[PDB]
RNA sequence: GCUUUACUGCAGGCUGUCGCUGAGGACUCUCACUCCGGGAGGAGGACACCGAUAGCCGGGCA
RNA sequence: ACUCGUACGGUCACUGAAUCCUGCCCAGUGCAGGUAUCUGAACACCUCGUACAAGAGGACGAAGGACCUGUCAACGGCGGG
RNA sequence: CGCACGGAGGCGAAGAACCACAGAUUUCCGAAUGAGAAUCUCUAACAAUUGCUUCGCGCAAUGAGGAACCCCGAGAACUGAAACAUCUCAGUAUCGGGAGGAACAGAAAACGCAACGUGAUGUCGUUAGUAACCGCGAGUGAACGCGAUACAGCCCAAAC
C-alpha cells in the first residue's frame, strides 16, 4: 500500500502469474524477497513481481525505487500465496523475479510494456 | 551485494522519513488499540530480529510490548525523611524501559524464555518493543545448534535475573576494563553501588 | 496536621457516598433512529429520591417503559412524543431548532444525544432565545447565554416541583432526612470551632480564622478553604 | 453455634486427647497428661 | 504535637518551551489526538491530554 | 467520590431561632480584575569566544511582581493632640 | 512384638526382629488446578496463563517449597558530624521478582608498570587507606599491575 503507487487490473495480473509459471518450466525465476533484491542489483531481472498483502511492508518497501534505479521491470501481485504457488513453492512469496523467461519472453515483454503504459 | 535485510535495516535509521514514516503514524492508531502484550505472526523489523536470534521455526514467538515513557511513577514519602530523600518528580527507575517490556512479556507467556528484544518506536506517550521469546519444550528448538543452549536449567526466568542482553547492557556490564568496577561480576556483589 | 474533611470527601467511602442503590432511575432523553415516531403514554407519577422533585413513568409505543425527567403540568394519561417531528407541547421532547424561540425548555442536551445536562432541579428551567444554522443560544437558569448546537434535545416546560425551597426546614430533623437522601456529610461543624491540627481555621483561645478567609486559586488541596478564589466578598460597594 | 461436621470432629478429638494416661502405662513405664484441658478453665480453638 | 512573612526542601496549582505534531504575529485547514453518538455521523483539533523541562505561588507536607 | 446528581444544584467558609438592627475605614495583609511602561526563566534565535565545546552578552518576554482598580457578613482597625 | 521395664496374647528354623537398596500402599486440606468451603461439600474437569497443534486439553510448560548462599528490582531511620541540611549510618534494615547446587561473570570497540609490553572471567594475597571524593568538615575509598588458585575456548547475523 504505501509501496503500491498503481492498482493492476486483474486481468493483467492472470496473464502475469501464467508467464511466472512457464518461466519455471523454461527459463529461470528466484523466489523470495532476498534473491529477487539480488537480481534486480546484480541486473540479471527482467520482471519482478511484488505481493500487496505483505506484513510487515518494510519486508518489501526497496522493491520499487531499487527497481526504477535499475530499469528492471516490476508488477504488483494482490496475494502473497498465489505469487509463491505460481512460482512453485507450497508456501508464498512476498516477492518473485523472472530471472531470464522463456517461451515467455513475448509475453513477460507484453505485460513490461502494458505496465510502463499503466504507469 | 546488499541483503534484502539491509534495506530494512537502513529504513529503521531513521523511523521518521520517508516511507516508514507513514507506516509507523498509521500503524500507531492500530497499537494504541492493541493490548499491553500482543503476540505478533512476523516481526516488524526481520533484520533486527535474525541479528538477535530470531529463526522462522516452531517454538519462536515474537510480542509486542507498549510500556508509558517517563520516570518512575512514586509515591511521596508518608514519614519522616531528609530534604534528600523527599522527592518524587525527578526519581527515575533504575530498568530501563525496555527491560519492562521484556519482563511484561515473559509474565505472559510464563512458559517462554525471552532471547531479545529491540524498539519499534513511540509516540508521545509510551513505547513499544517487540520481544523474541522461545519455547525451550519444543522439541524443534532442543535440536538446534544455534538455539538448544536456552533449554538448559540455568536459563529458567533469565529475563527476571537480568540475563537478557538489555539487562547485561543496563547492570554496566558492556565496558570490560575503566568504568566497571562496581558492575562485574554483578552489581549485589558489589555492594549494590553499580 | 491531618487531612481535612474536604479531603477524607474524595476517598468515597460510605459516609460521603449518595445512597444510590436506593435511587431509582438515571434520568435521560430516549434515543430515536429518526422520524420522530415515538409517543408514550404516562402511567404513573412517582417521587424521585435523588431529587426531592417528581417524576413520570411512561410507556412507550415499541414496549419501553421508562422514568421521565418531568416537567410541570404532566399527567397520566397524557400522551408525550420525542423526536424531530415532535408537536410543540409541555413535555415533549426535540432538538432546540424544531423549538420556537421564546420557550422554556428543561433537561437541555451539552452534547447532542447525551440524555441532558441542564436545567432539571425543582421548578428551573432554560430560556431558548436565539435560532441558527449553527447555534442556538439558551439562557441557563444561572442566568448565563449558552452557545448550543441546535441539534441538542430537550424538553418543554418547566421542571416540576418548582417553589421546594420556599419553605424553610425549621428543624435540623427535616435537615437530617433529607440529607440522607444525598451524597454529603451532615451535620457542619465549622472550621474555626476546630483545632489547628484539623482545619487551617482551627486552634485560638478564642474563635477566629487565623488568617484572611479568601485562598488563592493556586492552593494545594487540605488549604484550599473558606473564600474560594473569591472576585470580592461583602455586600457594600 | 452451629458446628459443621468438620468443626465436630475436631471437637470430638479434643475430647479424646483429655483422657488419662492408662494405669498399664504407669507400670510398663516405671512412672502425666501434660494437655488437660477443663472446658471452663481453658480455651479451644476456632 | 502545633504555628508562622524562622532555615532548607517536597507535593500541588498556574505559566512558557520540547516531544506526540500534520496541510495551506495574525489566520485557514484535516490526518494524528480528544470528546459526543448504538451507528451513520457530529464537535473540537495540532490545541488539549500525556511525557520532559523552565519561572512564579506553595506550613498542604517533611 | 460528589453523581441514577445539574444552579430551586453542590461544593467551600462565616454567623447561629424570632424581633429591632448591622455605622465609618481598601493604608497594611489576603483574594480578584486590569495594565502604556518597568521587571520577569528555559528552548529556539543573534553577537563574541572555542577548527567543536565549556562560557560571556543580546534580542524577545509567559505566568508572576512593580503600578492601577474592586472588595470588610475578607484578615482586621475605629487613636494622641 | 518403637519410645515404654504392664497384663493378656502372639510372631520367629516356612530364618522373625533388625539394617541397606528397590518396589507396593499412601485418607482429607495444602501451589491445589471442575466448582464452592475454617481440612467439608456440590455436578466430569491440566482452574488460570501459555507453546505445539491431528485446533480435541491431543502433546507439553508454568505455579509452590527449601538453612542460608545467589541474581534482578524498591529502598528508610535511629546514628555519626559532639546542633544540622550535603555528607554519614547505607545501597544497610525491610519490601517486590526469580535461578541453581552453587549462582553471577567470561573470550577485549580490554589494559595503558607507554611498551620491541600484558592477553577471557571469578576468587585469594597484595597494590593501599595509595589515587579519587568531601559544609575539602567529619568521614568516604578504588583500579592497572604483581604473587597465587583454576584454566578453555567457541556459536550466530550478513556476504556467497
Ligand atoms: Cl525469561
Ligand atoms: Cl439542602
Ligand atoms: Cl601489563
Ligand atoms: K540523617
Ligand atoms: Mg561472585
Ligand atoms: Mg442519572
Ligand atoms: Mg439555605
Ligand atoms: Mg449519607
Ligand atoms: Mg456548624
Ligand atoms: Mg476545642
Ligand atoms: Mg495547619
Ligand atoms: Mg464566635
Ligand atoms: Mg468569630
Ligand atoms: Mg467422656
Ligand atoms: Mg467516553
Ligand atoms: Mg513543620
Ligand atoms: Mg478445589
Ligand atoms: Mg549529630
Ligand atoms: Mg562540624
Ligand atoms: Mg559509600
Ligand atoms: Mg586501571
Ligand atoms: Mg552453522
Ligand atoms: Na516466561
Ligand atoms: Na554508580
Ligand atoms: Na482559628
Ligand atoms: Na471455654
Ligand atoms: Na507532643
Ligand atoms: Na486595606
Ligand atoms: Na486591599
Ligand atoms: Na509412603
Ligand atoms: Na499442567
Ligand atoms: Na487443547
Ligand atoms: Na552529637
Ligand atoms: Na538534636
Ligand atoms: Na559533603
Ligand atoms: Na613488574
Amino acid at each position: 500500500p504505501v509501496y503500491v503507487d498503481f492498482d493492476v487490473p486483474a486481468d493483467l495480473e492472470d496473464d502475469a502469474l501464467e508467464a511466472l509459471e512457464v518461466a519455471r518450466d523454461t527459463g529461470a525465476v528466484k523466489k523470495g524477497t532476498n534473491e529477487t533484491t539480488k537480481s534486480i542489483e546484480r541486473g540479471s531481472a527482467e520482471l519482478v513481481f511484488v505481493a500487496e498483502d505483505v506484513q510487515p511492508e518494510e519486508i518489501v518497501m526497496h522493491i520499487p525505487e531499487l527497481a526504477d534505479e535499475k530499469g528492471v521491470p516490476f508488477i504488483f501481485v494482490e496475494q502473497q500465496d498465489d505469487l509463491g504457488h505460481a512460482a512453485g513453492l507450497e508456501v508464498g512469496s512476498a516477492a518473485a523475479a523472472v530471472t531470464d523467461a522463456g517461451e515467455a519472453d513475448a509475453d513477460v515483454e507484453d505485460i513490461a510494456d502494458k505496465v510502463e503504459e499503466l504507469r | 551485494a546488499r541483503s534484502a535485510y539491509s534495506y530494512i535495516r537502513d529504513a529503521w535509521k531513521n523511523p521518521g522519513d520517508g516511507q516508514l514514516a507513514e507506516l509507523q503514524w498509521q500503524r500507531q492508531q492500530e497499537w494504541r488499540n492493541e493490548g499491553a502484550v500482543e503476540r505478533i505472526e512476523r516481526p516488524t523489523r526481520l533484520d533486527k530480529a535474525r541479528s538477535q536470534g530470531y529463526k522462522a521455526k516452531q517454538g519462536v514467538i515474537v510480542a509486542r510490548v507498549s510500556v508509558r515513557k517517563g520516570s518512575a511513577r512514586k509515591r511521596r514519602h508518608k514519614a519522616g525523611r531528609r530534604s534528600k530523600r523527599q522527592g518524587v518528580t525527578r526519581i527515575t527507575r533504575r530498568k530501563d524501559i525496555q527491560r519492562v517490556a521484556e519482563e511484561r512479556a515473559s509474565r505472559t507467556f510464563p512458559n517462554l524464555r525471552v532471547l531479545n528484544s529491540y524498539s519499534v518506536g513511540q509516540d508521545g506517550r509510551q513505547k513499544w518493543h517487540e520481544v523474541i521469546l522461545i519455547d525451550p519444550n519444543h522439541p524443534a528448538i532442543q535440536n538446534d545448534d544455534d538455539l538448544s543452549w536456552i533449554c538448559a536449567d540455568d536459563q529458567a526466568d533469565r529475563v527476571f535475573r537480568g540475563l537478557t542482553g538489555a539487562g547485561r547492557r543496563n547492570r554496566g556490564l558492556s565496558g570490560k576494563g575503566k568504568g566497571s568496577e562496581k558492575t562485574r561480576p554483578s552489581l549485589r556483589s558489589n555492594g549494590g553501588k553499580g | 496536621g491531618r487531612r481535612i474533611q474536604g479531603q477524607r470527601r474524595g476517598r468515597g467511602t460510605s459516609t460521603f457516598r449518595a445512597p444510590s442503590h436506593r435511587y431509582k432511575a438515571d434520568l435521560e432523553h430516549r434515543k430515536v433512529e429518526d422520524g420522530d415516531v415515538i409517543a408514550g403514554t404516562v402511567v404513573d407519577i412517582e417521587h424521585d429520591p435523588a431529587r426531592s422533585a417528581p417524576v413520570a413513568a411512561v410507556e412507550f409505543e415499541d414496549g419501553d417503559r421508562r422514568l421521565i425527567l418531568a416537567p410541570e403540568g404532566v399527567g397520566v394519561g397524557d400522551e408525550l412524543q420525542v423526536g424531530v417531528s415532535a408537536e410543540i407541547a409541555p413535555g415533549n421532547t426535540l432538538p432546540l431548532a424544531e423549538i420556537p424561540e421564546g420557550v422554556p425548555v428543561c433537561n437541555v442536551e451539552s452534547s447532542p444525544g447525551d440524555g441532558g445536562k441542564f436545567a432539571r432541579a425543582s421548578g428551573v428551567n432554560a430560556q431558548l432565545l436565539t435560532h441558527d444554522r449553527n447555534v442556538a443560544v439558551v439562557k441557563l437558569p444561572s442566568g448565563e447565554m449558552k452557545r448550543l448546537d441546535p441539534q441538542c434535545r430537550a424538553t418543554i416546560g418547566v421542571v416540576a416541583g418548582g417553589g421546594r425551597t420556599d419553605k424553610p426546614f425549621v428543624k435540623a430533623g427535616n435537615k437530617h432526612h433529607k440529607m440522607k437522601a444525598r451524597g454529603t456529610k451532615w451535620p457542619n461543624v465549622r472550621g474555626v470551632a476546630m483545632n489547628a491540627v484539623d482545619h487551617p481555621f482551627g486552634g485560638g483561645g478564642r474563635q477566629h480564622p487565623g488568617k484572611p478567609k479568601s485562598i488563592s486559586r493556586n492552593a494545594p488541596p487540605g488549604r484550599k478553604v473558606g473564600d474560594i478564589a473569591s472576585k470580592r466578598t461583602g455586600r457594600g460597594g | 453455634g452451629k458446628k459443621s461436621k468438620a468443626t465436630k470432629k475436631r471437637l470430638a478429638k479434643l475430647d479424646n486427647q483429655n483422657s488419662r494416661v492408662p494405669a498399664w502405662v504407669m507400670l510398663k513405664t516405671d512412672r502425666r497428661n501434660h494437655k488437660r484441658r477443663h472446658w471452663r478453665r481453658n480455651d479451644t480453638d476456632e
